[PDB]
């Protein structure tokens, strides 16, 4: 079935966080059957298991959107325009940062850092990177992302 | 190990935490640690500053030479900062409204549950802590408290003051509660005036053991109570009886001794330890405006005082009365009952009127005409009085916030015909008396010091009408009750430190702890209240009930007579008006620590405003309630649930500021599997877990644990019953007992406060007229149950011995021969038993070995023989094992069988069966023995009114 | 004759468009029938000229500067095929003499630089081990195993290493506890959970070069005895885990990982732990806790991770930084690392030049240097020639270092005195277009959303220091805001369990130490690098205004020759796409 995954690991409480991690790639969140399942399995609490997958900003409990936005909040970034560039994207998208769309093409993230400060504001959109980002033009990226371009 | 301590030199145990040894010695703040977890650094209270810098003294280990300071300037500060901190995202009531209302401030929602469970005495006795007179107040008082009330903001206030009135009459006639006064502590104090605030000082220093003297001028006691207040609002015989319960404490009266005539106050200094000044303002305020020496210009207090003494008063067919108090209303009431068209004339608009709003309703009723913002100005006659000269009056500025002054209306002066003027402008005492006597005074009122009430005169202290002038009973009575409270410290020598902590209790807090009375004047009079603010949508989701209505006399009829115009409310109408209180206030306020310390260090909840955690109560649990927006996040719950008890109900959810406790999310507290989910609500520090008591109204009382033993199973676990007058409240968890914790099962089923009433005859219940029968015509062989104490299994055998009759218990076998050390020591268990029927196994067993071979220890249920590894044979009744030393095992031959205790397997029993109750556990005393051989100590928690030694005599 | 052909994969260079480089170059490659190796390598540092081409020669390394793929015939034919090199795009030449690289770059970007850490990288092919194995690597594992495990902890602990991660603990010290520690099984953990927002330098290592990380791991666990080694690092962190993955696959299939090691006797494994993500995680007691499967919760310290770590076993924490320092000690000497740096802080250290600076990328700097010459030699400055009014050192954790304070020398106790911390080794450059108070509130509002939620002072302070924060910015402050925030400050950092609350304040502190003139003008309602919204009115200059209305079309939310006030969504469009000297960002007072 969907959940034989949870075999392959170690039965011991160390392989739970791991355990959520391959949940979250198999599943994309993590669902209530496989939560208990793998409570049943490494023999922890299920409220161990909610606490520790809350305590990570990695997890959700909800399934994500067909493109997901990623807006650097790094420090290179908000001294360059992060908040500006945040302000188009939630603007144009019409949610704010950390919330699903309703029909669920855009996921809107913040993220820390993404490895290129040079190209000081960027945004990822599904592992590929805009960067020297203008509000103006984050916000054609955004138009033209949402009529099935890119 | 050596370590300094604030420059003395300590020894300490090198292992243990420094926290431990620092509670022992002086006082550290401090909620998370607990020795049987690791050290937690989470609450950042119990720091102390070392050579390193500041550091908490939880994680420390004693070192050699290690210096450390517990109270410092930084330490105060950072544990104060630390406090504030928590009470920014602290949400709760930690009392009602209603006791804040209260000028005496009265514990009214622990009366009104004692009201709503029928305790009428006990609530009468909870109402003697603040106040003296609780009939008198269920009569007169302006009720500060239901304005204050939460039911304000959803329907209707709750009935305070007739509940209290209700419940103070039927102690008084249902035979009045006394007090226990200590033994004497030598002292005298001269109590000079036998109003409310004479007879509320004189109480509480007789309750307190010293010998009290009442100096009064009238020849009876009650001052304005009995002069000024007339008889259609407070009868004479409620005063009388009221009173008396007073006076009956051991008051030596002097009525007909005045001050400035018979004893002077230097003599009274001379004479008594300290002299309280309560002599009232009995001195009525003249108006100044020419004419007022006409005929016809009584002043209000002297008139009430002459019908209430029932001396001739003269009055015309149109009476003017001038003032609005509550001394104006009964001048005007008064008139109306003699004969007079009344009208009262006030400077001020009707809302700022001072008196009883409920008064100046009745009196609108009756006939009694008012006019408002009026002010006479003249009054016109050759010899008598025949027309008085009136000014309209207007709002002047709001000058500094003075709720503005009235200012006249030229122009509009107007002339009114009347025959007789009354003053009730206001009162206050001689000032030429105060002169005599020497006592600092401006305005005829009393000057003393707000925190002490203390004169310029050492060892005088005032209060009541004297020092607030025209004011109220209850504010009298607070007066009285505080200055008792600085009496008995400045008999101490206490005084001027008590004054100094009252103003700021953050710098004196070694003394604080150091001394029990500033201990509890601090935490008496300056408490931590913690507030929210509340407005009308908090409690929509409340059902509406409506109040009581009690019905007054008929206007047209009481407008002739003195008789009583308000009766007392009818039985059945108490306990309906009693339920509707929505219990404000927290149940932790008595034990929770967080508002302990928040006294201690002077803590602000204003200090950083911000936003809060709003968080909904989890109250689906049919015994306990999660409340997260009382929750300082210690962990101690999480540590208990997850590495104790390894059920894991509650866990810490989410991260930084939005972190809380849950369960698992999308269940509450009610889904979650445990037998020890009611352990949580003794491991919780502040009171966000807390228990649902089986009382109508739980109202939190001020309950004195009782060391006993539970009677669920053979582990005989120690536990404290909290008792508040024979009200079994709550069983909890003893720090030092050799179990720490216990289960639901204890505290929630109760088999402690369990018992059948009458003995159980073939099934049916019969009286102890058919027990003595059988007892006496059948043979009747004597089966024990393991429900009774060692020493009533002593004195049954004895009496089995010395009459002959066969004596058996239903409990067969051998006792066990492990001891917790063994338990505690083994690592490979064998387990025979079902580990849910006796919960502390759970505990006793975690992380050891369930094996079927190669055991160490033995666990296995009665009736068993002890195995070769040391066993646990464990039973299902507590004294099970004390049965078995004895030596009383097996189930003899007999006829018919007489069964000492309701257990069950009594039915494989052959013949027919008499079951005598043994008794009610919590009201037994003596030792049992338990499964690990230990005798531990039963003690009652309230008298026993069944013994199982009288009935077989 | 060009015998290789090298292109930039790094994180940074893959962001810039260096996939589609390396495309177009096996494309013109395989159009024009050369045969001409065509490899990847990391970052060498100049991020700010990514994407970068390297044709190597045996004896000289030409660097192109962003390279496009349009760029790339025009290199091809020129370079490879007729021989003359394009001088104009020529960024950076490398040659050898006397078995030294030396290095010349068009921007003197290399000059102040000493490369011990970054030696390799953008020089081999990360996922190649041959490559690694021809530059000297793994011969300081040879050298180490010919040695005592005792004589690598001296080695170690005279040479000045101390923690790159960190408050500088001596790593030699650290080696030396989990050695003395009672036990038979140990384990080691590389930190690479940099939780710092604006740092970039730990996964650089793990990505241009993971062999050095993974050998300094192997010495270290050889000086100590341990058994398992784990490498912490994040999920978020991608193309570091695929090629940590590929060099130890390669380094277990030669012999270096695995049961006796190079005929030592001595079994070690590599264990990649993947970290959910959380800047408290990166504590070692938080980190202990994240591997075991619980909340990356911090405990007190006196019991330490080197006596009772993982499972309760003795572990040693070390940073990315400090494992790549090893195998450069073992080889060169100790001596040779302490003739670098301050008497009290050795070596050289990897800092991350970011924010306002021109030349941003990723510096070996010497121990000692003056900020000012990394601040205007090595990054040129502003981007625009504005002056720089302060910098951010140590990330977070650490504090605002204004410009007249520009000679202090970066070691750790130089920077410590002024407020400051080496910390995560990033540096962000503010200019005068910067807010200090509007860069507190953000480094405080990274600290709320990151903070466990475990003591009272962290939890509650950090909130309540960002909400006068907030409070301040718009523009409903006083006075008293501004006394709460000096009075809790220092609390929060006293009183704090763990170092993220006790740096907590860092920021706070030195902007009030050092630009409490910002602070009392936003009192008063006004921004004086005008930042913050409400503080700031975009007013239309009519005078100066022209019919074109550049700054019309662009506007989405409608409030433009006249600004409407009312309306304005504040995102400051205007003022970029106007092309022209008209409108004027002003205090709405
Ligand atoms: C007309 C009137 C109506 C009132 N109605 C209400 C009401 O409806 N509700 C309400 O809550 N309150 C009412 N009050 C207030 C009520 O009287 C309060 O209890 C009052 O504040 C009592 O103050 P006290 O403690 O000073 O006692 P007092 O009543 O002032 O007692 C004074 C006592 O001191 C004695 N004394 C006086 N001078 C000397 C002296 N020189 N030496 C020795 N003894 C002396 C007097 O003989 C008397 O026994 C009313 C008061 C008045 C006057
Ligand atoms: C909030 C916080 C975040 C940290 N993040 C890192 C980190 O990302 N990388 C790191 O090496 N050390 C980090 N540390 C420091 C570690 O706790 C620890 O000191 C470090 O692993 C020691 O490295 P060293 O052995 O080189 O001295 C962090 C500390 C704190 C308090
Ligand atoms: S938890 Fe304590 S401080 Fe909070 S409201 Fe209840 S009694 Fe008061
Ligand atoms: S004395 Fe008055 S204010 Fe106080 S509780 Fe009783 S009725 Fe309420
Ligand atoms: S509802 Fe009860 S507890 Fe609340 S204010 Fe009213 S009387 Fe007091
Ligand atoms: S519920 Fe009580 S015991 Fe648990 S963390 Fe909160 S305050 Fe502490
Ligand atoms: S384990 Fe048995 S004796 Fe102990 S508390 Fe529970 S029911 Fe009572
Ligand atoms: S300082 Fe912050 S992150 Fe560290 S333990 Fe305390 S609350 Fe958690
Ligand atoms: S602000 Fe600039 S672009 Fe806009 S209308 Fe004026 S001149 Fe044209
Ligand atoms: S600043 Fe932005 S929102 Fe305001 S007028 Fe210009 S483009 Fe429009
Ligand atoms: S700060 Fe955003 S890419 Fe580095
Ligand atoms: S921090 Fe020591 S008791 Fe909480
Ligand atoms: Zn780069
Ligand atoms: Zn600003």
């Amino acid at each position: 079935i969907q959940l034989e995954y949870i075999y392959h690991y170690e039965p011991n409480p160390s392989s739970l966080i791991p355990l959520l991690q391959k949940t979250q790639e198999t599943f994309g969140y993590l669902p209530k059957e496989a939560l208990e399942e793998i409570s049943r399995y490494l023999k922890v609490p299920l409220s161990r298991v909610y606490g520790v997958a809350t305590f990570y900003a990695q997890f959700r409990f909800e399934p994500l959107g067909k493109y997901v936005i990623k807006i650097c909040h790094g420090t290179a970034c908000h001294v360059n325009g992060a908040v500006n560039i945040s302000q188009a994207i939630r603007e144009e998208v019409g949610i704010e940062e950390g919330q699903t769309t309703v029909d669920g093409l855009i996921t809107l993230e913040r993220v820390a850092c993404l490895g290129c400060c040079s190209l000081a504001p960027v945004i990822m959109i599904n592992e590929k990177v805009y960067g020297k980002l203008t509000p103006d033009k984050v916000r054609k990226i955004i138009r033209n992302l949402k009529e099935g371009k890119l | 190990v050596k370590i300094t301590v604030n420059g003395k030199e300590f020894e300490a145990p090198k292992d243990k935490s420094l926290i431990e040894f620092l509670r022992e010695i002086t006082h550290v703040p401090g909620f998370c640690y607990t020795e049987a977890f690791d050290p937690y650094g989470s609450c950042r209270l119990c720091l102390v500053q070392t050579p390193r810098g500041i550091t908490t003294s939880c994680t420390l280990k004693p070192m050699e030479g290690l210096s450390i300071e517990t109270l410092s300037d930084e330490i105060i500060e950072m544990r104060k900062t630390a406090l504030e901190l928590i009470l920014s995202d602290h949400y709760g009531d930690c009392i009602g409204p209603c006791q804040n209302g209260c000028p005496a401030h009265s514990d009214v929602q622990g009366y009104l549950a004692l009201i709503a469970m029928g305790r009428y005495h006990e609530a009468v006795k909870l109402m003697k802590e603040k106040y003296i007179l609780p009939a008198v107040l269920g009569r007169v008082c302006p009720a500060f408290c239901e304005e204050e009330c939460r039911r304000n903001l959803v329907e209707e206030p709750l009935a305070i003051r007739q509940l209290k009135r209700f419940a103070a009459d039927y102690d008084l006639e249902n035979g009045p509660w006394m007090p226990e006064i200590p033994p004497s502590t030598g002292k005298r104090i001269a109590v000079v005036g036998g109003g409310p605030a004479g007879l509320a000082c004189a109480y509480y220093l007789r309750t307190m053991g010293h010998d009290v003297t009442i100096f009064d001028a009238m020849p009876h006691l009650g001052g304005m109570m009995r002069y000024g207040i007339p008889p259609y609002r407070l009868p004479k015989d409620v005063l009388d009886k009221d009173i008396a319960t007073v006076i009956n404490t051991g008051i030596e009266v002097k009525t007909n001794t005045a001050l400035g005539k018979d004893i002077a106050l230097e003599e009274l200094r001379e004479q008594y330890d300290a002299v309280f000044l309560g002599v009232g303002a009995w001195k009525s305020r003249k108006m100044g405006i020419e004419g007022e020496d006409l005929d016809g210009v009584i002043h209000g207090t002297e008139f009430l005082r002459k019908v209430n003494m029932g001396e001739k008063v003269e009055l015309g067919k149109r009476v003017i009365v001038v003032g609005g108090g509550n001394t104006a209303m009964d001048v005007a009431r008064t008139a109306l009952r003699l004969g007079a068209d009344v009208t009262v004339v006030y400077r001020r608009s009707k809302s700022e009127m001072p008196a009883n709003s409920r008064e100046v309703e009745e009196a609108e009723e009756e006939g009694v005409k008012f006019m408002f913002l009026t002010n006479p100005v003249k009054i016109i006659g050759k010899e008598k009085v025949e027309e008085v000269e009136l000014i309209k009056m207007k709002l002047g500025e709001p000058d500094a916030s003075g709720r503005r002054r009235p200012m006249p209306i030229e122009g509009s002066e107007f002339r009114v015909k009347v025959d007789n003027v009354i003053l009730a402008i206001g009162q206050y005492c001689d000032e030429e008396f105060l002169r005599t006597i020497g006592i600092e005074a401006k305005r005829g009122r009393v000057l003393v010091d707000e925190v002490t009430l203390q004169t310029n005169k050492e060892g005088v202290f005032a209060g009541g009408d004297l020092v607030l002038g025209p004011s109220t009973v209850i504010e009298s009575i607070a007066t009285g009750r505080r200055a008792a409270i600085m009496i008995d410290l400045y008999l101490k020598g206490k005084l001027e430190k008590a004054r100094e902590v009252l103003l700021d209790p953050s710098k004196h807090i070694e003394e604080v702890i150091y001394d029990e009375d500033l201990y509890r004047v601090l935490f008496d009079l300056r408490p931590y209240n913690h507030w929210k603010k509340v407005t009308e949508k908090d409690y929509e989701h409340v059902e509406r009930k409506p109040r009581v209505k009690v019905k007054l006399l008929d206007p047209e009829i009481r407008k002739s007579n003195f008789k009583e115009v308000e009766p007392t409310m009818d039985e059945e109408t108490v306990l309906t008006e009693a339920q509707r209180c929505m219990s404000c206030g927290c149940m932790e306020v008595f034990r929770c620590k967080l508002r302990e310390y928040a006294t201690l260090y002077d803590a602000k909840q204003d200090a950083f405003v911000g936003e809060q955690n709003k968080f909904e109560i989890d109250e689906t649990h049919p015994n306990v309630v999660l409340d997260n927006n009382k929750c300082v996040l210690c962990g101690q719950c999480v540590n208990f649930t997850h590495e104790i008890a390894r059920e894991g109900i509650v866990d810490y959810l989410f991260r930084g500021f939005k972190t809380y406790i849950g369960p698992q999310l999308g269940e509450r507290l009610e889904d979650q599997k445990g037998v020890f989910i009611g352990e949580l609500t003794d491991i919780c520090p502040v009171g966000a877990i807390t228990e649902k008591l089986p009382f109508v109204k739980p109202g939190p009382w001020k309950t004195q644990p009782v060391k006993t033993v539970c009677n669920g199973c053979s582990f005989a676990c120690e536990m404290n019953i909290e008792v508040y007058n024979d009200i079994l409240v709550r069983a909890s968890s003893r720090k030092d007992s050799w179990n720490g914790y216990i289960c639901d099962y204890c505290r929630f089923e109760r088999p402690w406060a369990q018992d059948i009433a009458q003995p159980i005859l073939k099934g049916n219940a019969v009286s102890w007229e058919d027990a003595e029968k059988f007892l006496e015509e059948k043979e009747c062989a004597l089966i024990l149950t393991p429900s009774l104490t060692n020493e009533e299994i002593m004195f049954l055998k004895e009496l089995a011995e010395r009459k002959g009759i066969p004596i058996g218990s239903t409990i067969d076998g051998e006792g066990s021969t492990a001891t917790l050390e063994d338990i505690r020591n083994a690592k490979r268990v064998l387990l025979k038993v079902n580990i849910e029927k006796y919960p502390l196994l759970k505990l006793l067993l975690k992380g050891k070995e369930i094996v079927e071979e190669g055991y160490e220890v033995a666990i296995i249920e009665g009736p068993a023989e002890p195995m070769d590894v040391p066993t646990l044979i464990l039973h299902d009744g507590v004294n099970a094992t004390g049965l078995i030393k004895a030596g009383v095992t097996g189930i003899p031959e007999a006829k018919a069988y007489v069964v000492i205790g309701n257990s069950p397997a009594i039915s494989k029993l052959k013949g027919e069966y008499l079951i005598l109750p043994s008794g009610l556990w919590a009201e037994k005393e003596g030792t049992v023995t338990n499964a690990f051989g230990m005798d531990l100590k039963v003690k009652k928690a309230r008298k026993a009114h069944y013994d199982v030694k009288s009935l077989f005599n | 004759e060009i015998k290789a052909i090298a292109v930039g994969m790094n994180s940074c260079g893959i962001a810039a468009g260096a996939r589609e480089t390396y495309e177009a170059v096996k494309e013109e490659l395989e159009k024009r029938n050369l045969d001409i190796k065509l490899k990847i390598v990391g970052c060498v540092g100049m991020c700010y000229r990514e994407p970068l081409l390297d044709i190597i020669t045996d004896n000289e390394i030409i660097t192109y500067g962003h390279v496009t793929p349009d760029r790339v015939p025009r290199i091809i034919e020129e370079h490879v095929i007729n021989g003359k090199p394009i001088e104009d795009w020529v960024v950076k030449k490398d040659w050898w003499e006397n078995g030294q690289r030396k290095t010349w770059d068009f921007d003197g970007y290399f000059v102040k630089q000493k490369k011990i850490v970054l030696e390799n990288s953008g020089y081999i092919d990360p996922e190649n081990i041959e490559e690694y194995i021809a530059a000297g690597g793994y011969e300081a594992l040879k050298k180490a195993f010919k040695m005592k495990p005792e004589e690598i902890i001296d080695f170690i602990t005279k040479s000045g290493l101390r923690g790159r991660g960190g408050a500088g603990f001596p790593t030699g010290l650290k080696w030396k506890f989990t050695r003395d520690a009672p036990g038979d099984e140990k384990y080691i953990v590389c930190n690479a959970d940099e939780g710092d927002p604006g740092a970039f330098m730990d996964r650089n290592v793990l990505e241009g070069d993971p062999h050095r990380v993974i050998e300094g791991m192997i010495i270290g666990a050889y000086a100590i005895g341990a058994t398992k080694g784990f490498i912490y690092v994040r999920a978020e962190y991608p193309l570091a885990i695929k090629r940590l993955r590929i060099a130890l696959k390669q380094a277990r299939e030669k012999g270096f990982l695995g049961e006796n090691i190079l005929g030592s006797g001595f079994s070690f494994e590599i264990v990649i732990k993947e970290g959910a993500g959380a800047f408290v995680c990166g504590e070692e007691t938080a980190l202990i806790a994240s591997i075991e499967g619980k909340r990356g919760m911090p405990r007190p310290r006196p019991p330490y991770p080197a006596q009772k770590g993982l499972w309760g076993r003795p572990t040693n924490i070390n940073n990315v930084e400090t494992w790549a320092n090893v195998p450069w000690i073992i080889k060169h000497g100790w001596e040779a690392y302490a003739a670098l740096g301050t008497e009290k802080s050795k070596g050289t250290k990897v800092f991350a030049l970011s924010g306002k600076i021109k030349h941003g990328g990723n510096v070996e700097v010497p121990m000692g240097i003056t900020l000012r010459e990394i601040l205007y030699e090595i990054g040129g400055g502003t981007k625009t020639g504005k002056k720089i009014k302060a910098v951010q050192l140590g990330g977070p954790s650490g504090g605002c270092i204004p410009d007249y304070l520009f000679n202090t020398p970066v070691d750790y106790e130089s920077v410590t005195a002024t407020g400051a911390i080496m910390g995560s080794g990033g540096m962000v450059v503010m200019d005068e277009d910067t807010c200090m108070v509007d860069v507190a509130k953000f480094f405080l509002d990274f600290t709320v959303k990151e903070s466990c939620g475990k003591c009272t002072f962290c939890r509650l302070g950090t909130k309540r220091m960002w909400e006068l924060l907030d409070k301040i910015t718009k523009g409903e402050g006083a006075l008293e805001d501004i006394e709460k925030l000096e009075k809790l400050a220092p609390l929060v950092k006293t009183g704090s369990l763990c170092g993220l609350g006790q740096t907590a304040p860092n920021p706070v502190l030195t902007t009030l130490k050092y630009f409490k003139d910002e602070y009392l003008a936003h009192i008063e309602g006004r921004c004086p690098a005008k930042v913050c919204k409400p503080l700031i009115k975009y007013v239309i200059i009519t005078e100066k205004c022209t019919g074109c209305t550049a700054c019309a079309i662009m506007c989405p939310v409608k409030a433009i020759h006249l600004i409407n006030q009312e309306a304005c969504i504040k995102c400051g469009t205007c003022y970029e796409v106007c092309r022209f000297n008209a409108i004027e960002i002003t205090d709405a007072k």
